[PDB]
RNA sequence: GGAACUUUACCAGAUCCGGACAGGAUGAGAUUGACAGAUUGAGUGUUCUUUCUCGAUUCCCUGAAUGGUGGUGCAUGGCCGCUUAUGGUCGGUGGAGUGAUUUGUUUGGUUGAUUCCGUCAACGGACGAGAUCCAAGCUGCCCAGUAGAAUUCAGAAUUGCCCAUAGGAUAGCGCAUUCGGUCGAAUUCUUCUCUGCGGGAUUCCUUUGUAAUUGCACAAGGUGAAAUUUUGGGCAACAGCAGGUCUGUGAUGCUCCUCAAUGUUCUGGGCGACACGCGCACUACAAUGUCAGUGAGAACAAGAAAAACGAUCGAACCUACUUGAUCAAAAGAGUGGGGAAACCCCGGAAUCACAUAGACCCACUUGGGACCGAGGAUUGCAAUUAUUGGUCGCGCAACGAGGAAUGUCUCGUAGGCGCAGCUCAUCAAACUGUGCCGAUUACGUCCCU
């Protein structure tokens, strides 16, 4: 074995002894701004989903709550619903992603 | 009354060489045969290192024993049936006497 | 319950190999060249190969009997449901069991190395092999270990075709100063009958018909 | 008594002490695979006896 | 990499020599001829020498061949 | 597991001797050997055997071979003799692998 | 080499002789074994008190001998690993040197190749390479009551007008589809499946290609299931290494201990012990996601016992079905089947899919489960130092993609995903195989090693 030239034991215990924590963050991180999201609709906020929203050329869940500041929960509930009162068509559509745009006239 | 005649052997060539050998006696008996099956043939596979003490780069050694089986259904007494199997088989080989109902 | 299949084969291998050990060590000092038998409903006739086949019979077959009685001992048989038979082997030369021994006996006979070595070596092809191998290791020399090899006559070492043409055996010699070890490998000459022989061409030789 | 007390453990016959190789009685290394109960290192002397053969 | 080994060569060489008549300048029959009249314990080999046998027979319509002698 | 022999055991296991003139023994202290000695049968601790085996062997009454747990003895002509001595058996008396 | 006891080799203690045999002193009383009390960790005759039993097997002492996972792998055998994954190695006779030595075995092209062609003071050989062998893909004969299929009779089910809570795209335009419990019959057959020998592929065919100025070959395309060692393995020369193993063996020389033993058993502990450093894995850091549903769907494989025990079978082994269930899981039971192409099994694996109109919505958060608490069940002679599942809690334990460095890999491959075997009474973050989903890049070079 590597036995290490004139290493002593209270050379390996003062080693140990000044082993723990100190060396770390090996990344840089970069930390980021809170997303202030809200869960629930607003009276002015849901008069901007029910005529803003519509006469966009492409609308996303993600693309609401981008606009709303909104959660995308609650952004793709408002989505269905301007679905079932016509007013936005789906054009994609699957379990996970929803893709509508704007009616035409 | 029908009997089945089993042949399993660790030897290819000697599990066929009585097969055609019982084949054959019985067509000289003139008793009607369902032909001879190939059963899967059954690989037993043992794996063990090279190494009697575990030095060196770890290498396997795969150990192989394949087993061949046979089967041939035919209609014909135990008598008759004594006879086609009274005959000198090879060495490794066995046969099995099973009657079917 | 009947052993399945699998089973069964494994229990008739695993009684092969002890029965080969036994026969291994009680006749050393005959040829002992193989032993094969043949299970029947009647009995299950055990065939024993050697060189010497008056040493393992003994008189009115007195040592052949022991032997029965040691089979039957060892593996409970009932009693005329086992018998044991001996035959010679055709070419004495051509046996790697039967020279390996007379190497190891000559060796514990205080016979000098190459001597010995070289004698078994003219021997096997006086006896019509193609080639033949002997090597002994060990200290032979002195307190450092020597590993000595003869070689005369063809002998093929890789693929496959090396275990039909080629017969070997190594043996442990026990000597005064520590144990020695002697290998002999013989590769046999091709027959048409396959008694002695692989019966089968080199896998790389291609003779071509000459025309009528 | 001490004829009692002689043994007890291997009597009981249960873990790596009740097995032992059919050749040489190790108890290291025993391949119980289709109960051959045979050694790693006793097999490989031993597998063409018991058929086994070399192959891939 | 598809040489043929001196064992293929050699035994082609032969069979041109011994059976020059019954060659031809394809494989599929050439390949017939040479299964008959060669032991080998290996198919390949012996398709190997066909192959070999059928480009020496297109060498010798061209011109003599060293290595080759036909009475 | 003792290796003190009953007088009877050591009789009875000597008469299996000399009646088949090889005793097959498994090499393991627990565990027992069986016999037949003609009728019936009989049976005794396997280490007591290999007991009496060894003072056989070092009176060089026996040759003794081993193999796969497994000990094989052979009575020769000097350990015959002295069975038909310590039996009490009358001349001309020989195991079935003398009989012929 | 996944150690609860055993294993086990270590530590604290207690038994046995498994000191054969030979020579002496006792001896038909040599000895063996023991209930009760106490000695003790031990309702351990270990020893002791007290006696009974045994019987010539044994004790006493002298030599000896045996056993040992004792030493020494730098005394060895065998086996293995490595030099060393490449193309290497060696005689005979002849030539050349006073000789070690050299030639052969060389240069040119080619090839993975000391593979070939050519040249030639070398000519003849031998081994390795190649060939052989084993598995994959295509196919022939054989073949089935241990594999299946298609028809024909019957028996049952849907049956046409129907436009989803918003309902798009995607084949049908002589007889309409289903129904492995409808456990229904009859007939026919080998399309799938099983497999012992075969066939098939080799530079075979073609370039106004490279090369050729003989050749050996090469590159693109063709034929084809497969197009270059077909793919993946196994085997693998000669010289070695003071490489590993005396912890595989009744493989072993020398040496060490040998009756309060380094033998062998039994009890308990340890091998797991934690300021720390390192190798190899597992799980992650989330939305190309986590949960809760639903669908369709593999392959390799393993399955039970004796000269024991009960009345030649029957129980151990693996399972399916039912029950438990008039209410959690894990369980626990009963019945039947399977010696294994027969039962498991129509093998309902997980990645995967879902137009599921499902929840979450960028946060150390429904990510991540480390750590710890209480109940309960199972394996075992024994669960404390949690053996392993299952239930509810903790989750405020780090971890948000990882510095310098560094591993493996060319196509059904990497990566991902499970499954079986193996160790296994109980326990896979392991290995050995197996199939499933399946790419990026290169078709080179000698810059680094
Ligand atoms: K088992
Ligand atoms: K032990
Ligand atoms: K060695
Ligand atoms: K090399
Ligand atoms: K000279
Ligand atoms: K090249
Ligand atoms: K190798
Ligand atoms: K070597
Ligand atoms: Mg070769
Ligand atoms: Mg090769
Ligand atoms: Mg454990
Ligand atoms: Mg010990
Ligand atoms: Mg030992
Ligand atoms: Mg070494
Ligand atoms: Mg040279
Ligand atoms: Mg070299
Ligand atoms: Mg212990
Ligand atoms: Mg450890
Ligand atoms: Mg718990
Ligand atoms: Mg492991
Ligand atoms: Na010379
Ligand atoms: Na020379
Ligand atoms: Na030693
Ligand atoms: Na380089």
């Amino acid at each position: 074995p590597p036995k290490a030239g004139q290493t002593k034991k209270a050379k390996m215990e003062a080693a140990n002894k000044g082993a723990k924590k100190t060396t770390k963050k090996w990344s840089k991180g970069q930390s980021r701004e809170a997303l202030q999201n809200a869960v629930m609709f607003d009276k002015e906020t849901y008069d901007k989903l029910r005529s803003e929203v519509p006469k966009y050329k492409l609308i996303t869940p993600s693309i609401i709550s981008d606009r709303l500041k909104i959660a995308v929960s609650i952004a793709a509930a408002g989505l269905k619903q301007l679905c079932r009162e016509k007013l936005i068509r789906l054009v994609s559509c699957s379990s996970k992603t929803r893709v509508y745009t704007r009616i035409v006239q | 009354q029908t009997v089945r005649l089993t042949i399993t052997s660790r030897n290819a060539k000697a599990v066929e060489s009585v097969t055609s050998q019982l084949l054959t006696r019985a067509r000289d008996e003139k008793v009607t045969i369902h032909g001879p099956v190939r059963l899967p043939t059954r690989t037993l596979k043992i794996t063990t290192r090279k190494t009697p003490c575990g030095n060196g780069t770890n290498t396997w050694d795969t150990f192989e024993l394949k087993i061949y089986k046979r089967i041939i259904d035919l209609h014909a007494p135990t008598e008759q049936v004594k006879k086609i199997t009274s005959f000198t088989m090879e060495s490794g080989v066995d046969v099995s006497i099973t009657i079917l109902d | 319950g009947p052993l399945s299949k699998k089973r069964m084969i494994i229990r008739d291998g695993v009684f092969y190999a002890e029965l080969f050990e036994f026969l291994k060590r009680e006749l050393a000092e005959e040829g002992f060249s193989g032993v094969s038998y043949h299970v029947t409903t009647l009995r299950t006739e055990i065939v024993i190969k050697a060189t010497k086949t008056r040493e393992v019979l003994g008189v009115n077959g007195r040592r052949i009997r022991e032997l029965t009685a040691c089979i039957q001992q060892r593996f409970n048989y009932k009693e005329g449901k086992l018998q044991l038979y001996v035959e010679r082997v055709e070419v004495r030369g051509l046996s790697a069991m039967a020279q390996v021994e007379s190497l190891r006996f000559k060796l514990l006979s205080n016979l000098q190395v190459r001597r010995a070595a070289m004698g078994i070596i003219r021997y096997v092809m006086e006896s019509g092999a193609k080639g033949c191998e002997v090597t002994v290791g060990g200290k032979i020399k002195g307190q450092r270990a020597k590993s000595m090899t003869f070689r005369d006559g063809y002998m093929i070492k890789s693929g496959t075709a090396h275990k039909s043409f080629v017969d070997s055996a190594c043996r442990h010699c026990y000597m005064r100063a520590g144990c020695i070890g002697v290998k002999v490998k013989i590769m046999l000459p091709g027959d048409s009958t396959g008694r002695n022989g692989p019966s089968e061409p080199l896998p790389d030789v291609i003779t071509v018909i000459e025309p009528k | 008594g001490h004829l009692d007390q002689w043994r007890s453990r291997q009597k009981i016959g249960m873990g790596k002490g009740a097995r032992c190789c059919v050749i040489c009685s190790n108890q290291k290394a025993l391949i119980r695979k289709y109960e051959l109960n045979v050694c790693r290192q006793c097999f490989r002397e031993n597998a063409e006896h018991i058929g086994f053969t070399k192959l891939r | 990499g598809k040489i043929r080994t001196k064992t293929v060569k050699r035994a082609s060489r032969q069979v041109v020599e011994k059976y020059y008549s019954k060659l031809n300048f394809d494989f599929y029959q050439n390949k017939r001829v040479i299964m008959d009249v060669t032991i080998a314990e290996s198919k390949k080999l012996k398709n190997k020498i066909a192959g070999y046998t059928t480009h020496i027979m297109k060498r010798l319509a061209r011109g003599p061949v060293r290595g080759i002698s036909l009475k | 597991m003792s290796t003190y022999v009953p007088k009877p055991s050591r009789d009875n296991v000597y008469r299996f001797f000399f009646t088949e003139g090889v005793i097959a023994c498994k090499k393991d202290r627990m565990g027992t050997w069986t016999g037949t000695l003609g009728g019936n049968t009989f049976t005794v601790p396997c280490i007591q055997v290999m007991q009496l085996m060894r003072s056989l062997k070092s009176r060089n009454l026996i040759k003794e071979q081993y193999a796969w747990r497994h000990y094989y003895w052979t009575l020769n002509d000097e350990g015959i003799a002295y069975m038909r001595s310590y039996l009490h058996l009358a001349p001309s008396a020989m195991p079935n692998t003398q009989k012929p």
